[PDB]
RNA sequence: GGCCAGCAUCAGUUUUGGUGGCAGGAUAAAUCCAUAGGAAUGUAGCUUGCCUCGGUAAGUAUUAUAGCCUGUG
RNA sequence: AGAACUGGCGAUGCGGGAUGAACCGAACGUAGAGUUAAGGUGCCGGAAUACACGCUCAUCAGACACCACAAAAGGUGUUAG
RNA sequence: UUUGCUCCACACAAUAUAGAUGGAUACGAAUAAGGCGUCCUUGUGGCGUCGCUGAACCAUAGCAGGCUAGCAACGGUGCACUUGGCGGAAAGGCCUUGGGUGCUUGCUGGCGAAUUGCAAUGUCAUUUUGCGUGGGGAUAAAUCAUUUGUAUACGACUUAGA
C-alpha cells in the first residue's frame, strides 16, 4: 500500500543558489548566494553578469531554481569558475522565466513602424487560425 | 480606424490644498499609467483641455472646452500639478480630463 | 534697474573679473597635480589599524 | 481603466478594502463589491463580537429610532466601515457613494462579468501565517443577520453553473491552443517572433 | 519661419506639400533619404494666400515621384504611410518608443 | 544616528610650560560624520581624563575602513546602557559583514528589545570571534551550522497596481 | 490696429534630468595577482564499520580530484 | 494663594496641536512664483498602504510634548540580559 | 372637460447630466500551495509544463475611413429576420439553428484627398418632455356630498346607496 505524502518542492537559500536582482542598481542581473549572513541578509556575487559582491537584502532578490555547486565563502575568483563550468547563464536563456522576461524589453523596444508591421503580420497568422479551427 | 484618440486620459482630483485651506489656482491631475514622478516628467507643459457639455447653443455647437497646461509633479505617485486658463469649477471633482502630446518634445 | 547673477550669465561675468577669461583658457578648475606616492611610516598604519 | 470595475470580496479586510474604493469612488471611478459575507477581519471572532456590541449599545437616549443604526447584513457592514472613509456630508461625497454598490454573494448580471481583487487589501498578503482571523458572514449572523443560508443555497447553485461554463471555456481554450501551436513553424510565426510577438 | 516643410506624400495618404509647426510633431526613427528633391525651391514666400491653384498641383507631382521610388524599397512602408496614427487602450507614450 | 562610519581620534591636551609632549590619547569613535566623532571623543576623555575641549585639541581625526568588507563575521560586543531604573552591561553576538554595520544593527536591536536611545548607549568593546563554538548565543549558533539550507514558506511580493486580475499566489 | 492665443529667440526667478574633466582618504579599503603560514562548519585520498555490487557512518589526512582564512608584497 | 527672572496673552491674526486668549512654528501692506518651518504623508486629507532592524495579541491592546490622569505589588505571557 | 389615452417604428424641437471616446475579457478553492496538459488500476494517483503580474489577451491599416478592378479562400464579421434551449437573487440576459444581405486589410492593383492656408474638444453621447405625420391597441375610477359606527377631538378609519 502506498504511503504518498505531497513534495511540495520549494526554492531553498543556500549557497550556489542563482538569484535574480529586482529592486536596486542591478535590476535585472544574476548573482550567486556565497554565505548567509542570517534569515533575511545574504551575500551574493554576480562576477559574469557585473554585479559586485555585497551583502544584499532577500527581499531585493529573487531566487532561481537555478542551482551549482559552490563552497561556502568562495572568492569572486573562485565563485566566477563555478559559474562558466555549470553553465549558468546558458540555462537560465533556455528557461520560460527569461524568454518571458527577453521577450518584454523587446516590446518595449519596438518603434512606431515596428509596431505596424506586428498589426498586419497578427492579422495574416489569425486568418490561418480560424480556418483551421473552423473545421475541426 | 476604431480608436481616434490623440491624448492621455486624466481625472481631476482636487485643488492645491492644506489640511482646511484650499488653492483653486492650482488643480492636481492624475494621469492614468503615471506613477512615478520620473514617469510624470515627461508629460510636463502638456496641454490640457476639459470637455463638458452645455444647454444654449453658442456657435453651432453645444460643447465648450477649457484649456490648461501641466506645470509640474505632485508627490511620489505620478500626480501632476496644473494652472488652466481659468479654473475648473470644483464640481468636476472626479471628471474624466484630456492630456494632449503637445507641444511635443520627442 | 534689474540685477543680473554671474555664474549664469557669461557677459556680466565678464564685466567683473576679467581675469575669467584667463581662467576658462586652461581651465583653471581641472588641473592635474604633480603625482606624489611618498609612503606614510609604519607607525601611522599599526597605530590606524590597532585594536 | 474601466466603466464598472467587480471586485470579489472574499479574502479581503474591510478596512483595507474600503480604504482603497473610497479613493476609487472620490476620483469618479464606479466601484460594485460582490461576496460581502465572505469579508474577513482581523482579530479572532470574540474580539469583533465584542466591538459590535459596543457599536450595538450606542444609541440615543430619549429616542432609539433616530440614533445610530445598527446594520446587521455583511453589505452594510462594510458600507458603514467605507461610509466613515468618505465626507459624506458633502455634496461631493454623496454623489461618490452613488457610483458604489456592495452585494452579498454575487448578484445577477455581475455574475456574467469579471472579478477582481485588491492586491493590497487580501488577507494572505497582509496577515502573518498564525494570526486569528474573523469572517464577515459568521460575525453577521451572531448580531441578527437571518440570510447566511439563503445567500449560501444561492452560491452554491451558482457555482455549478459557472462550472458548466468554464468546462465549456477550457475544452474551447485547449482547441484555441491546438489551432495556434498549428500556426507555428511558419513564415508569419517566426516573424512575429523577431518583434517579440 | 522656423516651422518645417513636409509632405505625405499626396498620393499615399492625401496630405500634400504643407507647412506645419515643430512643436506639435512627433519625430518617429524611420528614415528615408531626402538627397534626391529639389526642396530649395520652396519657402515662406511660396505660401501666400493672396480654390486650389493649379500652379501647386504639379510641384506636388514633381516631388512625390522623387520618394514614392525609395517608399517602394522598404517593404510596408507604403501601407504604413497610409495608416493613421491612434493611441490604443494601455498605451503609455512616455515609454512608447517612437 | 544614521547610516555609520568608523573613525580614530587623537586628543592632546593642549601644552602648558611645565609639561611639554603629552601623551596623545586615542580612541575608536562609531560616528555618523566627523563633528559628531570629534564630540563623542571628547565626552568620553571627560570620563577618564582631566581634560575637555577648551583645555586640549585634537591631533588627527582619520576613517577606519573594513580590512575585508565582503566577508562575513562573528562580532562579539560588550556594551553598557542605561535603562528607566539604573545601569547594566550586556554582551551579544551579531553576524554580520563589517564592524561598522554590525554596530549600526546593534543600535536598532538595542532601541527595539530594551528601548534605550543613543544617548544611553556606550560601545565598550566590538572584538571578532575567531573561532567557532566561541560563539556563546543560540541565535548565532543557528547559522553556523554544516550544509545550511532554509526556505521561506511564504511570499508576500509586493505590487504596483490597486486592481489585479487573478488571484496571488504564494509558492516559493 | 485693439482683444485672445501659438511659436521662436532673450532677460530675471526657479524646478527636474543627462553627461564630462579634476582634487582628496591607508594617494580609499577591497576584489585581483604573487608569496609564506595556518585552521575546519576537514576537499580528494587512505583506513574502519553497516550495507538492495554502491551510498552512508567516524578516524586519519592541511590542497590533493573542493576550497577558505591570516600575514606580506 | 503669595514672590523672583524671562518670554508671551491681554493688544494677535496666520500654519500646527481634531477642538482652546497663553503651547509649537512664525508675527500680518496688495499680488505672483519658488523654498521651507512646526506638524504630517491607509481613507476622511494635500503628501510613500516608502524602505530597514526588531518588539507586542490584549474575553475592556496601543497610538505622540503642553494635555486633559494612574500606583505599590504581581505573571512557567513573551523577548533580551 | 371639444378627437382624447397608450404602445411601436421618425421627424422636428426644447430640457436634463458627479462626466461614453477600442473591449467591465465570468470556474471554484488553496496559499507551509495551485493552474494547465497528458497518461492511468479514476486516486488525497503517475508524468510533463507554467507562475515571479493585465508589461496580458482579443481587437486595431482605408475621406471618423471614399470610389472601383481582380486573386486566393468557403473563412472572419456587422445587421435585419428566423429555429431551438437555458437563466427568478435584482431573471430582462446568455447560448444556439437556418438562410438573406453588407463589409473584409488574407493577397495584388487603379483613381480621389490639397484652400479647413502653422494649433483652437472641432460637434459624432442618452435623458425626459413637448409637438406633428400614421402603424396597432384599450373603452375607467377616485374624491366631495349623502350614509354607516366594528371607528372617531378635527382629519383619518370602517360601511352602505343608480
Amino acid at each position: 500500500t502506498d504511503s504518498i505524502v505531497k513534495a511540495s518542492n520549494w526554492r531553498l537559500v543556500e549557497v550556489g543558489r542563482v538569484v535574480l536582482i529586482k529592486k536596486g542598481q542591478s535590476a535585472g542581473k544574476l548573482a550567486a548566494i556565497v554565505e548567509i549572513i542570517d534569515q533575511k541578509k545574504v551575500l551574493i556575487d554576480g562576477p559574469k553578469a557585473g554585479v559586485p559582491r555585497q551583502a544584499i537584502n532577500l527581499g531585493q532578490v529573487v531566487l532561481t531554481p537555478l542551482t551549482f555547486a559552490l563552497p561556502r565563502g568562495a572568492r569572486t575568483a573562485t565563485v566566477s569558475k563555478k559559474w562558466a563550468a555549470a553553465a549558468v547563464c546558458e540555462k537560465w536563456a533556455a528557461s520560460s522565466w527569461a524568454k518571458k522576461i527577453a521577450q518584454r524589453e523587446r516590446r518595449a523596444a519596438l518603434t512606431d513602424f515596428e509596431r505596424f508591421q506586428v498589426m498586419v503580420l497578427r492579422k495574416q497568422k489569425r486568418y490561418t487560425v480560424k480556418k483551421a479551427l473552423a473545421k475541426a | 480606424a476604431e480608436s481616434h484618440r490623440l491624448y492621455v486620459k486624466g481625472k481631476h482630483l482636487s485643488y492645491q490644498r492644506s489640511k482646511r485651506v484650499n488653492n483653486p489656482n492650482v488643480s492636481l491631475i492624475k494621469i492614468e499609467g503615471v506613477a512615478t514622478p520620473q514617469d510624470a516628467q515627461f508629460y510636463l507643459g502638456k496641454r490640457i483641455a476639459y470637455v463638458y457639455r452645455a444647454s444654449k447653443e453658442v456657435r453651432g455647437s453645444k460643447i465648450r472646452v477649457m484649456w490648461g497646461k501641466v506645470t509640474r509633479t505632485h508627490g511620489n505617485s505620478g500626480v501632476v500639478r496644473a494652472t488652466f486658463r481659468n479654473n475648473l469649477p470644483a464640481k468636476t471633482f472626479g471628471a474624466s480630463v484630456r492630456i494632449f502630446l503637445y507641444p511635443s518634445n520627442i | 534697474v534689474l540685477k543680473k547673477n554671474p555664474l549664469k550669465n557669461k557677459q556680466v561675468l565678464l564685466r567683473l573679473n576679467p581675469y575669467a577669461k584667463v581662467f576658462a583658457a586652461e581651465k583653471l578648475g581641472s588641473k592635474k597635480a604633480e603625482k606624489t606616492g611618498t609612503k606614510p611610516a609604519a607607525v601611522f598604519t599599526e597605530t590606524l589599524k590597532h585594536d | 481603466v474601466e466603466p464598472v470595475v467587480v471586485i470579489d470580496g472574499k479574502g479581503h479586510l474591510v478596512g483595507r478594502l474600503a480604504s482603497v474604493v473610497a479613493k476609487q469612488l472620490l476620483n469618479g471611478q464606479k466601484i460594485v463589491v460582490v461576496r460581502a459575507e465572505e469579508l474577513n477581519i482581523s482579530g479572532e471572532f470574540f474580539r469583533n463580537k465584542l466591538k459590535y456590541h459596543d457599536f450595538l449599545r450606542k444609541a440615543t437616549a430619549f429616542n432609539k429610532t433616530r440614533g445610530p443604526f445598527h446594520f446587521r447584513a455583511p453589505s452594510r457592514i462594510f458600507y458603514k466601515a467605507l461610509r466613515g472613509m468618505v465626507s459624506h456630508k458633502t455634496a461631493r461625497g454623496k454623489a461618490a457613494l452613488e457610483r458604489l454598490k456592495v452585494f452579498e454573494g454575487i448578484p445577477p448580471p455581475y455574475d456574467k462579468k469579471k472579478r477582481v481583487v485588491v492586491p493590497q487589501a487580501l488577507r494572505v498578503l497582509r496577515l502573518k501565517p498564525g494570526r486569528k482571523y474573523t469572517t464577515l458572514g459568521k460575525l453577521s449572523t451572531s448580531v441578527g443577520w437571518k440570510y447566511e443560508d439563503v445567500v449560501a443555497k444561492l452560491e452554491a447553485k451558482r457555482k455549478v453553473s459557472s462550472a458548466e461554463y468554464y468546462a465549456k471555456k477550457r475544452a474551447f481554450t485547449k482547441k484555441v491552443a491546438s489551432a495556434n501551436a498549428t500556426a507555428a513553424e511558419s513564415d508569419v510565426a517566426k516573424q512575429l517572433a523577431a518583434l517579440g510577438y | 519661419d522656423n516651422t518645417l516643410l513636409i509632405s505625405g506624400p499626396f498620393k499615399v495618404n492625401g496630405v500634400p506639400l504643407r507647412r506645419v509647426n515643430a512643436r506639435y510633431v512627433i519625430a518617429t526613427s524611420t528614415k528615408v533619404s531626402v538627397e534626391g528633391v529639389n526642396v530649395e525651391k520652396f519657402n515662406v514666400e511660396y505660401f501666400a494666400k493672396e480654390e486650389i491653384k493649379a500652379e501647386r498641383v504639379e510641384d506636388q507631382k514633381v516631388v512625390d515621384k522623387a520618394l514614392i521610388a525609395e517608399i517602394k524599397k522598404t517593404p510596408l512602408l507604403k501601407q504604413y504611410l497610409s495608416a493613421s496614427f491612434s493611441l490604443k487602450n494601455g498605451d503609455k507614450p512616455h515609454m512608447l518608443k517612437f | 544616528m544614521a547610516h555609520f562610519k568608523e573613525y580614530q581620534v587623537i586628543g592632546r591636551r593642549l601644552p602648558t610650560e611645565s609639561v611639554p609632549e603629552p601623551k596623545l590619547f586615542r580612541m575608536r569613535i562609531f560616528a555618523s560624520n566627523e563633528v559628531i566623532a570629534k564630540s563623542r571623543y571628547w565626552y568620553f576623555l571627560q570620563k577618564l581624563h582631566k581634560v575637555k575641549k577648551a583645555s586640549g585639541e585634537i591631533v588627527s581625526i582619520n576613517q577606519i575602513n573594513e580590512a575585508h568588507p565582503t566577508k562575513v563575521k562573528n562580532f562579539g560586543v560588550w556594551v553598557r546602557y542605561d535603562s528607566r531604573s539604573g545601569t547594566h552591561n550586556m554582551y551579544k553576538e551579531i553576524r554580520d559583514v563589517s564592524r561598522v554595520a554590525a554596530v549600526e544593527t546593534l543600535y536598532q536591536d538595542m532601541a527595539a528589545r530594551h528601548r534605550a536611545r543613543f544617548r544611553s548607549i556606550h560601545i565598550l568593546k566590538v572584538a571578532e570571534i575567531e573561532k567557532t563554538a566561541d560563539v556563546k548565543r543560540q541565535y548565532v549558533k543557528q547559522f553556523l551550522t554544516k550544509d545550511l539550507k532554509f526556505p521561506l514558506p511564504h511570499r508576500v511580493q509586493k505590487s504596483t497596481k490597486t486592481f489585479s486580475y487573478k488571484r496571488p499566489s504564494t509558492f516559493y
